[PDB]
């Protein structure tokens, strides 16, 4: 917000040269002359027989704006042989990437070609030119005896570059290894010391490089963008590179160790083709000294309010937690096709607030699609969502869009003003702009009025110039200022005070100063940085009762303060700016007491009470209502307002205007300093004998894992001198534990029909087909309630056998969840191999005798459940095989049974230790009905009848026996 | 009773009308003590009827054409949407409901432009489609009697690194080293314009050849964009089905891939194909952004189809999901099954109708209740699935405007994706009273020109607190309170000249007759007032576009409730405020997609078999069988082992007969039901005394043994 858009410096280059496609600062250090560096890849050079060879210009910032091209290579294309060019520098796009550190500068030509030095060919290996002080050498690692696509032949090294605090170079090239991409790092020392002009392919003793991977990673474009930052213990800067086409063009960002080039972390885009990893940057925004990551996805499409997809681009902000677990948030663009997130530029600490800031660009954003750059300030919590400033492009599209902001570099104080500056560039219009930061001035103002309440009959102080005594008082206003950087220590201010501001021209002004005889005070006050605040006070009085009839309206004392930006300049005339968020003015108010009668002294006498709801708050966000009764027992109370201190667990959802009995009150939420408050207007003033009753709602979510209750502190406040406040009421609300845990079950299939198609008994069963069909019983334990439980137990009763008959043969059992189980019997004793199906689709949308584990031989499976929170569960899949011969043998012929499998659970512990834990348990059974078909109807008749009755009567008896 | 129009709109007419659509204003005569009140209430106050400023939101149908049964008629205009034009009038913060009907007519003419990847890997594919034109043409006789076709071709941006730059014989013949030969490289080229003559097509197929290129990913998007935006060269017909088919065996390049080749100019969505029939900006301009492609496809109403080989099917599956009105199919390596893919894909497109909106003002929002079959109504939804030809669908729309914008007139379009016909809504706004134009600045009617007189009321300037701009700190009372047993102006002001003067807090603006309103009274959801999706007025959150609820924390959106299968909450829940509310027991998740304990697939599909095949069951009774069971189902002689994935199912129907079938999930991504054609059903057709007695003995015992309990 402090950047000066008033009169920025503008630099230009040859039209069609893409001047301003790449930018960076040049700081030789040793407190030395400053320059700007601008790359122009399509700039026609003087190099013999080379068109648009590209060049990087050094723009003089001081005074005149003139760019002087820095020539790394004046020669043309070297020769492999007579009439056989070795290289091709035409359209090599030199200056497409430029980076500078100290007295070192590196520019590259990603489109530089190569003859392979073996056969006649044109391979874009790319090249670069390093210049350190008096030495200038060519650096081209991808140019080697490893050629063609499979090699580094098409690497295009130098596409993106950057330095490290260890003076090591990080250069990436997408084309290496069938466009898998590659990251190459070299010590600057070696780059120059190992340089031989007679040698085209150079080897470096110490070089870090990514190796060829599987063909599946082809066309990933690793090295599309690069940035540096340390993400592990060592102080070594680690490599960060965007990989836009990685993961089926979903986009990724690879991070390699600065030491052994070993992969540390990875990132992946949410949307395909969004080009997640187009650009990358690293800075510590929250001032935790841990480098925070930023990834651009210009083509990302968020969903508008209508639910329609719209391309606004997106930038993911990942904070580096010491633990190593990145807490990441996303940031969508503000316009369509603006391609927000094309450029991410560290600004360092721009406002010197103690938190590094940053800038994001949408080169095609803004009306006329010129370009826009958004600035974002960092803080404790992290990077502030909304931008604090916006930059606009001043040039239009001839043919190519201006592309303003497509490339930018900040975080450097060029004017020595103490604040960093920003270089932005538009290659579309072949221009470049510098933005100088203005000094930020934080300011604190104050206003006091005593006595606030005024007895019209006081008449203490005497009105000068006459024998009249008037009711007077004191007014005290203060101004403290401070700031950092280059600026005059003394700062003048034009302060104006008006009494009874509410009454404007046309209406009488009820109050004026004791001397000036006017409700206006003009003062030229100059203060210095620090706690040298002045704070002057004056005496003002009130007109006679017989000069007006209005004693009701509160007299508002208004103060306004504005500095002179002209006399606050620093160097070339750069005008400062106040802190982004500072009150332009502040005002207090006085009042006139009356009807107090004899004593002429009003005693508010305010009381406040809160009725206990009796309703325990359960651990989600639970609705909570609080009854409040505030009564004014004594005389009037001015500026009466109910103030309430809520804990961290509480969020104020709003006031209750639903109930008629409850008076509708206006209330707002106020958070000052570290205090968390709720302010409600009780009337100004709150007349005598006034009793109100209302209610407030809150949505509360537990903060501390274990808490007995949540305390609230309530009181009433007034601007009066005496009894200006009421007692403080502490009302605690006990937290309860509510966990609605249910257990569900099912049988797949739930109904089996006999006989089994093409089934045959096996004296020695082997496969599933030899035994019978697959019967899966599935139980799920889910915790619905707001509260969570830490541990629980689950018991299963399985219909193991009936009269030494296998019934259901459990083959295996699987689990998804924290639960761990044990069977009291060996699962699948016969060691039958598993075949049939864990995956995919649940999204698709003889009478009867039950064989319970109580009436049949039982197999038990006990399970220990872990922690289950809201909407979380644990599942047990029991896969079994129906033992066919069991139902084909003995009493089993025409009878139908229901195989019952019971399962119960019980919660043993809870994560909340300071609360009265309540045990909870329920149970459920799963039945699988086995039925015979095709036998309902066609001496012998009466015979068959009694045969069925008999058989049925046998089973019912067998049941009662085993049930007792 | 004491409506808000009395309290909040007493200031002036324009304000009164803004208070609520139910508020009216009397702009004539004079009757001291509510100039802003309900229409009927003002009549009881004897306010001249013709002096009542009371706008009314209305939506008139400007053009109502009947739908067509067939689209092959050249004797009349084809209508697929009704109505075509609607004039919409709206009040501040008001809403109105209107409807729109859509139908896919029979025998509707079609445009099919063929676009093929000519990479060397697709060499064989060219020879296989030499007779495709006519062979398909005969197959299209049944679908329509009107059809035009053409052809186009693409390779990739003819530039390094994508193209072989050296040796010189390479750029002329990339297959110089390869056996035989091959054409040079080119971005995209137009061959045959959409024409009714199928003959000339096949002749061109032979005429065209194949080309090789390094780096498998191709530049198809350039061809897609151009073919879409270029109407003349391709020859897309109005009132015709626009079908663009895209065949490739490899990946595809995406926007920003051009920067490697030194291309920094975004796609402009403009046609750069000339009389040479080649993409001019192929080398100069970068690959199109998907958003741009979506936009143009939508505008030109082109249905894009992805015919892609198995390996890339998944890649284009995800891509297609980002672009509405697009399908994905598996193109065989030999490009033999393409013909089938065409007919099938067409069926998928005409099985669904989706609506889109263009040029919708930011202040205006829309709601929907989709009616697909019979009494089926689906709130929030703007499309329908599983349809046929000649089928008609309806949509109940409700437009809700936030405030009353400045501009007088706006025009936004609502249309089916891919269809030419549409509904153009002309919207206007009444923010002002007719008496406002008749205002009298500083008229003598208000204290000798010390106040302005409009809409039958004097709006006084600063300094005068009384009506007619008379009294300033004089001796007067009136009513500054609703009743004598209530405070003055809610202690937010006092009675001066018989009127309440509201204070001004640092929090916001106190307004209203009795100073009972403000900007900060409104409820706050989480950390923000009205969830930040609404602006507060007198303690009332007014939700912005596409936002609803008391706290404005409930969106009108639906897409978040859609499942992978294309159903709302997987059909096991209802969408509320963007999130699915699961109904089916044991079901949960974002789209209620997770249901471990709900019945097995066999239990769900037994109803589908019972309906589709047996025309009965609980499913058939509700006539939802057709939309529910989208699984291809056929009667098989015997149930066979199709896969480890396949599941053999068995159940007893209403006829007490055993029915067997199976369910297949996979095999390229289509579900099928195979039902055994012959369900098993019931079969129609001395010593014995000792046997009966033997059982009688048992019965006597068994009965007597019944005890205990
Ligand atoms: C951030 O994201 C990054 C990107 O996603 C992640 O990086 C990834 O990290 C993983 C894990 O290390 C890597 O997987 C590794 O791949 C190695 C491949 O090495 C290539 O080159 C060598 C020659 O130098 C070949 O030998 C390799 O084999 C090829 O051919 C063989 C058959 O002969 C085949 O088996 C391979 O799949 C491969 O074939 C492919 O590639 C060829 C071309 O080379 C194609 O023609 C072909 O079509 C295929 O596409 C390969 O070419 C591999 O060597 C590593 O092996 C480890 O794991 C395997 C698992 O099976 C194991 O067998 C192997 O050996 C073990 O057993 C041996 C005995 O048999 C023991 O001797 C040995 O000690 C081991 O116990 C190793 O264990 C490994 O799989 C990814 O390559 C890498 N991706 C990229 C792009 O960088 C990164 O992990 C992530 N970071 C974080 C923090 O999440
Ligand atoms: C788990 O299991 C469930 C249930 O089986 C799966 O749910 C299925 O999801 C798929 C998508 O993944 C759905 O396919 C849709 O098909 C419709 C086509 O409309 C219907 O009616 C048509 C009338 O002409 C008919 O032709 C169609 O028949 C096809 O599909 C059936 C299978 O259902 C197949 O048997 C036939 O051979 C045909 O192939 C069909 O009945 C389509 O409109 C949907 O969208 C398509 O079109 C849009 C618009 O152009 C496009 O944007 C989409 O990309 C797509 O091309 C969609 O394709 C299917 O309906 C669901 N099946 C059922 C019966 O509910 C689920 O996928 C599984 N989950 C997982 C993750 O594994
Ligand atoms: C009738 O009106 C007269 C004239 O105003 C009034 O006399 C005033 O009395 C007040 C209160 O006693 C005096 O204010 C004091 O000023 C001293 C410095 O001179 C302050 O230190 C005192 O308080 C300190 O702490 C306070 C805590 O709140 C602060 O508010 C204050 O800033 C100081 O830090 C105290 O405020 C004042 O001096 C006179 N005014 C004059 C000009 O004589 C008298 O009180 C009124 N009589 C009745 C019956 O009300
Ligand atoms: C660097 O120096 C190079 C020296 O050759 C420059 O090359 C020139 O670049 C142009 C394209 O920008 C080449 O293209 C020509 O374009 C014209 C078409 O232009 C028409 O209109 C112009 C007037 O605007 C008119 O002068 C022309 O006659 C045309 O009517 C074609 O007609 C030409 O045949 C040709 O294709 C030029 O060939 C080329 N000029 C030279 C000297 O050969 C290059 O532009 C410079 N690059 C930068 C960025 O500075
Ligand atoms: C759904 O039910 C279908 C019908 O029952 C199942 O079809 C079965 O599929 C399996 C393979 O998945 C086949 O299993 C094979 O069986 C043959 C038997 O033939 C042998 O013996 C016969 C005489 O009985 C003789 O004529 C032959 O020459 C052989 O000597 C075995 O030889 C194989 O090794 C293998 O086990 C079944 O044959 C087949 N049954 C039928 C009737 O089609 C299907 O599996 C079920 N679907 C799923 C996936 O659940
Ligand atoms: C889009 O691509 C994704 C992979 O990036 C596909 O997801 C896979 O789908 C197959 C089935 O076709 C599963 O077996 C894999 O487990 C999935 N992989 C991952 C990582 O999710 C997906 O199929 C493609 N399109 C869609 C959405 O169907
Ligand atoms: C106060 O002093 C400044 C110079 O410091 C002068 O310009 C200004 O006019 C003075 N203000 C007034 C109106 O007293
Ligand atoms: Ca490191
Ligand atoms: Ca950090
Ligand atoms: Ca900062
Ligand atoms: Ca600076
Ligand atoms: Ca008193
Ligand atoms: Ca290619
Ligand atoms: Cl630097
Ligand atoms: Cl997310
Ligand atoms: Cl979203
Ligand atoms: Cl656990
Ligand atoms: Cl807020
Ligand atoms: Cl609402
Ligand atoms: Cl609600
Ligand atoms: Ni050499």
């Amino acid at each position: 917000f402090n950047l000066d858009v008033d009169s920025p410096a503008e630099y230009s280059g040859p039209e069609g040269s893409y001047f301003g496609f790449a930018v960076d600062f040049f700081v030789p250090s040793a407190s030395s002359r400053m320059f700007l560096l601008v790359g122009a890849p399509k700039a026609n050079t003087t190099q013999p027989g080379i068109v648009e060879g590209g060049q990087v210009l050094k723009c003089d910032w001081s005074s005149t704006r003139r760019c002087q091209p820095i020539e790394f290579d004046a020669t043309g294309n070297r020769d492999y042989a007579k009439d056989d060019p070795l290289e091709f520098k035409s359209h090599q796009w030199f200056g497409a990437s430029v980076r500078s550190k100290q007295d070192k500068i590196l520019a590259c030509a990603p489109l530089y070609h190569w003859r392979t030095e073996m056969k006649q060919e044109r391979e874009p290996v790319g090249t670069c030119f390093l210049q350190d002080g008096t030495k200038t050498v060519e650096y081209a690692p991808c140019r080697s005896q490893d050629i063609d696509a499979d090699g580094q032949g098409f690497c295009q090294g130098g596409f993106s570059i950057d330095f490290t605090k260890a003076d090591r170079v990080l250069l990436g090239g997408p084309g290496s290894f069938y466009w898998q991409g590659q990251l190459i790092s070299d010590q600057v020392a070696e780059i120059v010391s190992k340089y031989d002009p007679n040698v085209y392919s150079i080897k470096y003793n110490n070089q870090l490089a990514t190796r060829t991977a599987q063909a599946i990673f082809d066309d990933s474009y690793l090295g599309y963008s690069v940035a540096v930052g340390d993400f592990n213990g060592d102080g070594i800067d680690d490599f960060v590179s965007g990989v836009p086409r990685a993961a089926r063009t979903l986009g990724m960002v690879y991070i390699y160790d600065g030491k052994n080039m070993s992969s540390l972390y990875n990132f992946t885009g949410e949307q395909m083709a969004a080009y997640f990893g187009f650009s990358v940057a690293a800075t510590d925004i929250n001032g935790d000294d841990y480098a925070d990551v930023f990834i651009g996805a210009p083509l990302f499409m968020d969903r508008g309010s209508d639910g329609k997809l719209q391309e606004v681009g997106q930038v993911s902000v990942s904070l580096q937690r010491a633990s190593g677990d990145f807490q990441t948030t996303k940031l969508n663009g503000f316009e369509v096709f603006a391609r927000f997130g094309s450029a991410i530029a560290p600004l360092g600490d721009l406002d010197q607030d103690g938190f590094n800031d940053i800038a994001i660009a949408a080169p095609y954003g803004g009306e006329d699609k010129k370009g826009i750059v958004y600035i974002f300030n960092g803080r404790s919590t992290g990077l502030n969502a909304v931008p604090s400033q916006i930059l606009e492009g001043q040039w239009a599209a001839r043919s190519m869009p201006p592309s303003f902001g497509y490339s930018m570099k900040g975080a450097t104080d060029i004017d020595k003003n103490g604040y960093p500056d920003l270089i932005v560039g538009a290659f579309g219009v072949d221009r470049a702009i510098l933005y100088r930061a203005r000094p930020v001035i934080t300011v604190n103002a104050g206003l006091e009025v005593y006595p606030s309440i005024l007895n019209q009959d006081n008449k203490t102080c005497s009105l000068p110039g006459t024998a009249l005594k008037v009711s007077c008082f004191n007014v005290r206003f203060c101004l403290k200022a401070d700031g950092k950087g280059v600026l005059p220590r003394k700062l003048n201010f034009q302060v104006e005070l008006l009494l009874d501001k509410l009454k404007q021209k046309g209406a009488i002004r009820r109050a004026l100063f004791l001397y000036s005889r006017s409700p206006s005070h003009s003062k030229n006050m100059t203060i210095s940085r620090g706690g040298l605040m002045q704070c002057e006070e004056l005496i003002a009085y009130l007109r006679d009762e017989s000069e007006f009839r209005d004693k009701l309206t509160p007299i508002t004392i208004f103060m306004e303060y504005r500095l002179d930006y002209r006399t606050a300049a620093d160097t070339t005339g750069l005008q400062p700016i106040l802190n982004q968020f500072t009150p332009a003015n502040i005002s207090r108010q006085a009042h006139i007491l009356l009807d107090c009668g004899e004593d002429n002294v009003c005693k508010p006498k305010l009381e406040v009470s809160v009725d206990s709801d009796q309703k325990k708050i359960y651990i989600d966000d639970n609705p909570l209502t609080l009854i409040v009764k505030a009564q004014n027992q004594g005389e009037g109370a001015y500026e009466a307002e109910l103030i309430v201190s809520i804990p961290l667990q509480a969020d104020f959802i709003g006031v209750v205007r639903n109930n008629e009995a409850l008076a509708r009150l206006s209330c707002a939420f106020k958070t000052e300093n570290q205090t968390r408050q709720v302010v409600c207007d009780l009337g100004n003033p709150m007349k005598a004998g006034t009793q109100l009753l209302a209610g407030l709602r809150f949505s509360v979510h537990q903060q501390s894992e274990m808490d007995t209750s949540v305390k609230f502190d309530l009181q009433i406040q007034s601007s009066n001198l005496f009894d200006k406040v009421s007692p403080v009421v502490s009302h605690k609300v006990d937290l309860a534990v509510l966990a609605a845990v249910e257990i569900r079950g099912v049988s797949s299939p739930d109904h089996v029909f006999l006989p089994i198609p093409n089934w045959e008994h096996k004296e020695n069963p082997e496969t599933e087909e030899d035994v019978g069909p697959v019967v899966q019983h599935i139980y799920e334990l889910r915790n619905n309630g707001p509260s969570s439980f830490s541990k629980a137990m689950l018991h299963l009763q399985w219909p193991y056998k009936y009269n030494n008959n296998t019934l259901l043969y459990i083959l295996h059992y699987d689990i998804d969840g924290p639960m761990n189980c044990t069977s009291d019997m060996e699962i699948n004793p016969l060691r039958i191999k598993i075949s049939s199906l864990t995956e995919k689709n649940d999204t698709v949308a003889g009478d009867i005798h039950t064989l319970g584990c109580g009436v049949a031989q039982c197999l038990k499976i006990v399970c220990q459940v872990g922690r289950l929170d809201r909407g979380k569960s644990a599942i047990l899949y029991v896969k079994s095989l129906l033992w066919t011969e069991t139902f084909m043998n003995k009493e089993n012929q025409n009878h139908s049974y229901s195989l019952k499998s019971s399962a119960s659970f019980n919660v043993i512990e809870f994560p909340y230790k300071n609360l009265p834990i309540e045990d909870i348990t329920n149970s459920t059974l799963v039945t699988t009905n086995v039925t015979w078909g095709i036998q309902p109807a066609p001496c012998e008749k009466e015979l068959q009848a009694l045969e069925k009755e008999n058989a049925q009567l046998e089973w019912e008896l067998q049941a009662l026996e085993k049930e007792l | 009773g004491p409506n808000i129009c009395t309290t909040r709109g007493v200031s002036s007419c324009q304000q009164c009308l803004a208070v609520s659509p139910m508020c009216a204003w009397c702009s004539d005569e004079a009757l001291p003590l509510p100039r802003c009140d309900l229409k009927e209430n003002l009549l009881k106050d004897n306010c001249a009827p013709e002096s009542i400023e009371f706008p009314v939101s209305e939506a008139r149908v400007l053009e109502d054409r009947p739908l067509s049964d067939k689209g092959s008629g050249d004797s009349s205009q084809v209508t697929q949407v009704s109505p075509q034009r609607i004039a919409l009038r709206l009040r501040p913060d008001d809403s109105k409901n209107f409807s729109i009907q859509v139908r896919q007519v029979e025998d509707y003419p079609v445009d099919i432009y063929y676009l093929m990847d000519l990479s060397y890997s697709m060499k064989d594919d060219l020879w296989s489609i030499q007779n495709l034109g006519t062979k398909l043409a005969t197959q299209m006789r049944k679908l329509t009697s009107n059809l035009r076709i053409g052809f186009g071709a693409f390779v990739d941006k003819p530039v390094s690194p994508y193209m072989y730059i050296s040796p010189p014989e390479a750029l002329e013949n990339p297959c110089y080293d390869m056996k035989t030969t091959c054409l040079p490289m080119f971005g995209y080229k137009h061959v045959l314009t959409l024409t009714d003559q199928v003959t000339r097509f096949n002749e061109e197929v032979k005429k065209q050849s194949v080309s090789r290129n390094r780096d498998a990913p191709e530049g198809g998007f350039d061809a897609i964009m151009q073919a879409t935006v270029c109407d003349e060269k391709i020859g897309w017909r109005n009132d015709a089905s626009h079908l663009l088919v895209f065949t490739t065996d490899a990946k595809t390049h995406i926007a920003l891939d051009g920067r490697l080749a030194g291309i920094v100019q975004p796609n402009d969505g403009q046609c750069h194909v000339g009389s040479d029939n080649h993409y001019s900006a192929s080398t100069t301009m970068d690959y199109p952004s998907l958003g741009l492609m979506t936009e143009k496809l939508s505008q030109k109403n082109i249905n894009l189809i992805f015919a892609v080989t198995e390996n890339v099917v998944n890649l284009y599956q995800n891509y297609s999901e980002l672009i509405p009105g697009t399908t994905v199919g598996v193109l065989s390596m030999d490009s033999s099954n393409v013909l089938q893919l065409i007919v099938d894909a067409y069926g998928k497109i005409r099985s669904k109708v989706e609506l889109e909106v263009r040029d919708l003002p930011e202040e205006l929002s829309l709601s929907f209740n989709a009616t697909c079959l019979n009494n089926e109504v689906i709130p929030g939804l703007k499309s329908c699935m599983g349809l046929k030809i000649g089928d008609t669908v309806s949509f109940s729309i409700e437009a809700k405007v936030r405030g009353c914008p400045q501009e007088k007139e706006k025009s936004f379009t609502i249309k089916p994706v891919g269809f030419k016909d549409s509904l153009i809504v002309q919207v206007t706004f009444d923010c002002d009273c007719a008496c406002q134009a008749q205002a009298e600045p500083n008229s003598h009617r208000c204290n000798n020109g010390n106040g302005t007189f409009e809409c039958g009321v004097c709006r006084c300037g600063p300094g005068w607190l009384g009506s007619q701009c008379e009294c300033s700190e004089e001796d007067y009372q009136d009513e500054c309170s609703p009743r004598e047993g209530q405070p003055v102006c809610s202690q937010r002001g006092e009675c001066l000249c018989g009127q309440c003067v509201c204070h001004s807090s640092d929090f916001g603006k106190i307004t209203g007759k009795y100073c009972e309103c403000d900007d900060f009274s409104c409820v706050r959801y989480k950390g923000e007032m009205c969830s930040g999706h609404g602006q507060c007025s007198c303690g009332d959150c007014l939700c912005d576009s596409d936002w609803t609820g008391y706290y404005c924390n409930c969106t009108t959106r639906t897409d978040t409730c859609m499942s992978s299968n294309g159903l709302l909450c997987s059909g096991r829940g209802k969408c509320e405020c963007g999130s699915c509310v699961c109904i089916q027991p044991g079901s949960y998740g974002d789209t209620c997609e997770k249901c471990p304990t709900c019945p097995d697939a066999c239990t769900f599909k037994k109803e589908c078999v019972e309906c589709k095949k047996f025309d009965r069951g609980a499913l058939h009774d509700e006539n939802t069988c057709n939309r529910y069971c989208r699984d291809e189902i056929e009667s098989v002689k015997e149930l066979k082992d199709t896969g480890k994935d396949a599941v053999n199912c068995t159940y007893k129907n209403e006829d007490d007969c055993v029915v067997r079938f199976q369910y297949y999930e996979d095999s390229s991504g289509k579900s099928i039901l195979y039902v055994v054609e012959e369900p098993e059903c019931p079969k129609g057709p001395a010593q014995c005394k000792k046997k009966l007695q033997a059982l009688k003995k048992k019965n006597a015992q068994l009965k007597w043994k019944l005890q205990a309990l």
